């Protein structure tokens, strides 16, 4: 009956269900990142040598600048039947709100974690902005989530790559006494009163460990049926539907600005609800934030279940015994080559009793001299000189250190290329757009678009805020992967490259290069460039 | 052999006095020189006079404190050597465990202290399932005290029974004969009612501590005392050093059978309705809270008599007993016998002062100190690790600093069942 | 886990120990039938010893 | 003192960067050379004594 | 240990720390090594005023 009692419930048991494969990822990022000798134990004894000699950080760093090279970007495309150009606004507010450092960083560190771990994330949210806003004054953002495997548990009876359908979802945030402060006031929350959540390292690695503050975050999605109201609208139209919810302190305004109450019905719709917990109480319990899914968007590598438990997978999970005895071997190897004594005679003190000084190693003697007579044994006894073996690498160790490296080359061969880790990666964009595009139905201004121009319908409440008015007809462009642009004018221009690229050098050959033209930026020569291409443009008609 | 990663679960604790106490945490800084003691101020209470010509009967302002400090911390040392395969194997969940029994131990210092603490006693002379609704007459006797009284309840009350009560009380409330929503409630679970005679929270507690016997008799006071409300006295030195308002020591002929914690109430002293100074009709109980010397004992709420001459008249304003000792008077000793103790109060009542350790300094660098936040309670303490090469070792240190304050012990109460012979 | 109060803990660290039990599988419970070549003509009374096993 | 800008004047420049247990990393080309450079520093000197 | 520079003399340090987890204590050492050394004591002088007999 507690909603404390249940949120934990679902949290112990979604961590105890993913325990395995987050330690697993865990240890995968700490012998990637940090070393390869990851024991804990041999620091508190006695001390030996230990080397890194790394074979596996060359095929990560060529994996990375490889799937790298190539950005991938949401790309918006309008359905089947529905206006040619009904996703220009869409994508045209993607590239203003994404073109941001932040969008790139996560999507990178995501990358990362994907390839060295086997799963990353990362989170989208929205903030108020008045100086640059998007629309409504406000500016949708992408920001990381470093260490993803641990910090962000998934609902677990999940069967999706994406997790498109978990019900909720607790994002562990770790944050120093000065980000609670910072977080607090954000929040409105006590400063005093410090939280108190489960460590995502789980304790372990206590050799690499940093004093933080843990909190929780708790996205749940409810799907439901609730009211819709159907207007009728001024200009022309009839269709247009809005939901109880939002139209709730505007009613009487629509109405006294001229919308007429038609009907009524009861349409389903998910609603995303966030929770700020700590392990003993929730700060706050059920805020809910704009959008139809949950805000975070996972990546992963090698993905799949095995026995209803959800394993991934990147590519240091297989190579690292191979490395770990590769190691092993030339820190043995070391200690044949440091300790071990040299290749020295081996003499009886009375052979060279008097003549040590010519064995000490100079060269002002043309030869060394050996006693020869004792006073009792009448003579020295006669017998071959021995040295002091050479130190030897065993076979064993030459052996095993060439089939541990050719082990670790031949494991750490990902795909033949990385088609199936960027193919994880579009998937993983085509749920940013779909979350991109539903908080964008509920928190920005889209124009719909008549071919009577784009029409704006908003009003007032009595507070002076702004409600936005979104028709039910939304979803009318679907999500493909396509290049990274930063911008609009900058798609064009690549879309008319392309085109070029491929007319033959006729009348259409000439339209395009003026296209291109008018495409262009200003400085001053491009600037005249486009002014002649647009006459030319207009006067051909 | 070795084992199979499949731990079989055998503790399942609750921590529901634990996690309903108030929680605080003074300024560290200001508190390391103060010396963990802070002082908060009381509730004043005004005198009035009656007449027209009052020259020469301007009266002052007093206004009383209480002191709320810390003890020590809580640890967890363990040890971890190196060459044994354990090493890894079992010290993740030894640290689950130690969190696990920190908490344990934070709710059992809270239900001791409010046990011991506990100035309203209410005492039945027979068990909880002798009479019909007797367990409902006894939640609805505290509330009675807890009113007549007029102490506050803004924050609110609670009622935490031991088990064998909370079973009696619904093994009475499901022998009815009768069956509406309250009697199929407490037959289908065990519980009795969330609400129970104006109480708005009435829990089971495990873990509630039993009130031993006293073999305390014929103890009577020696010699006349009169108890006066003040903030400061003056020191050898001369500077005016703070009073605690919540303790009061007596002389008493013997004190031989009394321990930390026995219920006490002298012959003839009975309580006031504190804001009206009306005399009620129930015996001022007190709680002994510590016996030194071997005549004197330490009860906790200070009795203020109205009737004191001695006593300025702003003073008086602060009176809760209707008269004084008088050097004949015996004091009953409330528990007469051995019983597991009930225990409610006023949710403010009882709060945890915390304070952290800062061993995250750079002073402690070849150790590396982490938070640690332990589950159910609202509390922080630090976890820390060396490694020791002398013992080729690691030593790893749960620690966590607190200390449970009973501000108002007027309004913790205590109920015993059964005190009989 | 076993707890101390105090500051001073030096020389007083406890190890660590681990209880565990023991899980096992007895005698199977099997279910002998024999039968001639002339007797499975009808088939019910081999189906019907099948499913009182069972 | 208030400086123009609304942002920290100083613009960081990062190799390999990530974080471990919300612990920052980064890495240049020369870190995991440096044991095989020791070792084969050592063994020539060895060899020359 | 860390480097720890002394102002007026143009000096270093090492500024050395350690904890304990037995009791939860720690220790800091503020060391400076350094030597004062007299290479011309001929060039070296002393005025010894008013040493009358």
């Amino acid at each position: 009956e507690n909603r404390l009692e249940s949120i934990l419930s679902r949290f112990d048991a979604d961590w105890t269900a993913s325990d395995e494969a987050r330690r697993e990822a865990k240890n995968d990022l700490f012998f990637s990142r940090v070393s390869q000798w990851d024991d804990w134990l041999s620091q508190y004894t006695t001390l030996q040598y230990r080397g890194q000699f790394d074979v596996v950080r060359p095929v990560v760093r060529k994996l990375v600048s490889e799937m790298r090279q190539n950005p991938i970007d949401v790309l918006y495309r309008p359905k089947d039947g529905a206006r040619p150009d009904a996703a220009d606004v869409l994508m045209g507010m993607y590239r203003t709100d994404m073109r941001h450092n932040t969008a790139k960083i996560a999507v990178n560190i995501a990358v990362r974690e994907q390839i060295e771990a086997g799963v990353g994330a990362w989170r989208l949210v929205t903030d108020y902005e008045d100086q640059s806003p998007t629309s409504n004054n406000q500016v949708i953002r992408r920001e990381p989530i470093h260490s993803a495997c641990s910090h962000v548990i998934w609902d677990s009876n999940s069967k999706l790559m994406d997790k498109s359908d978990a019900r909720h979802c607790t994002v562990i945030h770790s944050m120093s006494q000065n980000g609670w402060e910072d977080f607090a006031e954000k929040y409105d929350l006590d400063a005093d009163d410090i939280p108190s959540f489960q460590n995502p390292n789980d304790w372990v690695f206590p050799w690499l460990t940093q004093d933080t503050i843990q909190i929780a975050e708790f996205y749940e999605v409810v799907e439901k049926k609730e009211t819709a109201f159907i207007y009728q609208d001024p200009v022309t139209g009839e269709p247009v539907s809005y939901f109880k919810r939002d139209i709730k302190d505007v009613i009487d305004d629509l109405a006294d600005s001229g919308f007429i109450k038609i009907a009524e019905r009861q349409i389903k719709r998910r609603r995303v609800y966030k929770s700020i917990i700590t392990c003993t109480a929730v700060l706050k319990d059920k805020q809910l934030i704009a959008g139809e899914h949950i805000p975070i968007v996972p990546v992963f590598g090698e993905w799949g279940f095995v026995e209803d438990k959800e394993v991934y997978e990147g590519v240091v999970r297989l190579t690292k015994d191979g490395q770990r005895l590769r190691n092993m071997i030339m820190s043995f190897n070391a200690d044949i080559v440091a300790r071990t004594p040299k290749k020295k005679p081996f003499f009886w003190p009375e052979q060279i009793a008097g003549f040590e000084h010519m064995y000490d190693g100079n060269d002002d003697y043309p030869y060394y001299l050996l006693n020869r007579t004792d006073e009792n044994s009448g003579d020295l006894p006669t017998q071959p000189l021995a040295y002091y073996e050479n130190p030897e690498v065993p076979q064993a160790n030459a052996y095993m250190l060439e089939a541990a490296t050719s082990a670790v080359k031949e494991v750490a061969t990902l795909g033949v290329e990385t088609y199936v880790f960027q193919d994880n990666l579009a998937t993983a964009m085509r749920r940013d757009g779909e979350i991109y595009q539903s908080i964008v139905n509920d928190i920005y201004d889209v124009p719909r678009n008549v071919t009577i121009l784009m029409a704006e319908v908003v009003d007032l409440a009595t507070g002076e805020k702004q409600v936005l008015n979104d028709i039910r007809g939304r979803y009318e462009c679907y999500t493909d992967v396509g290049p990274s642009f930063q911008s609009m004018k900058q798609q064009n221009r690549a879309e008319i490259l392309e085109l070029l690229g491929k007319t033959p050098q006729g009348t259409p050959e000439y339209q395009l290069l003026l296209l291109q033209y008018f495409t262009l930026l200003d400085g001053k020569g491009v600037e005249m460039m486009r002014d002649y291409a647009n006459k030319q443009l207009i006067q051909m008609g | 052999t070795l084992a199979v990663d499949e731990i079989i679960e055998t503790i399942s604790a609750i921590t529901p006095m634990a996690q309903k106490a108030k929680k605080y945490t003074p300024p560290a800084a200001s508190m390391q020189r103060s010396s963990n003691t802070i002082w908060m101020p009381v509730e004043q209470e005004s005198p009035t006079q009656e007449g027209w010509d009052l020259t020469d009967k301007a009266t002052g302002l007093l206004e009383l404190n209480v002191a709320v400090n810390m003890g020590e911390p809580d640890n967890d040392f363990f040890q971890l050597r190196a060459d044994d395969l354990r090493d890894e194997t079992a010290y993740r969940r030894r640290i689950q465990s130690a969190a696990r029994k920190l908490a344990n131990n934070v709710e059992l210092k809270v239900a001791n202290m409010a046990a011991e603490m506990g100035s309203l006693v209410i005492t039945s002379p027979d068990a909880i399932g002798t009479n019909t609704a007797d367990a409902w007459n006894f939640v609805a006797d505290a509330e009675e005290i807890m009113f007549s009284r007029e102490l506050n309840r803004d924050m609110g009350t609670s009622y935490f029974f031991n088990p064998q009560d909370y079973k009696k009380a619904g093994y009475d409330l499901t022998k009815r004969d009768i069956f509406g929503r309250i009697p199929e409630e407490a037959y289908r679970d065990g519980t009795i009612q969330r609400q129970v005679a104006g109480f708005d929270d009435v829990l089971r507690s495990p873990k509630l501590p039993v009130l031993t016997k006293s073999t305390a008799t014929g103890i009577t006071v020696s010699g006349a005392q009169s108890f006066k409300p003040v903030a400061w006295q003056l020191d050898n030195d001369g500077n005016k050093v703070n009073v605690d308002n919540r303790f009061a020591t007596v002389t008493l002929s013997a004190t031989t059978g009394m321990k930390r914690g026995d219920k006490i109430s002298f012959a003839g002293v009975k309580f006031l309705g504190q804001m009206a100074k009306n005399v009620l009709a129930q015996d001022a109980t007190f709680s002994v809270v510590r016996v030194v010397d071997g005549t004197h004992v330490e009860i906790t709420p200070k009795p203020v008599a109205l009737d004191d001459v001695s006593l300025s008249p702003e003073q008086r304003a602060y009176a809760n007993v209707n008269t004084s000792l008088a050097d004949a008077m015996a004091v009953n000793i409330l528990n007469v016998k051995d019983a597991r103790t009930n225990v409610f109060w006023a949710d403010d009542a009882i709060r945890i002062v915390s304070q952290p350790i800062p061993a995250n300094h750079e002073l402690f660098a070849g150790m590396k100190t982490t938070s640690f936040s332990i589950p159910d309670v609202g509390l922080n303490g630090i976890f820390a690790t060396q490694g020791d090469i002398s013992t080729l070792s690691g030593l790893c240190r749960i620690a966590l600093w607190y200390g449970v304050n009973a501000t108002r012990p007027e309004a913790i109460g205590v109920g015993l069942p059964g005190q009989t012979a």
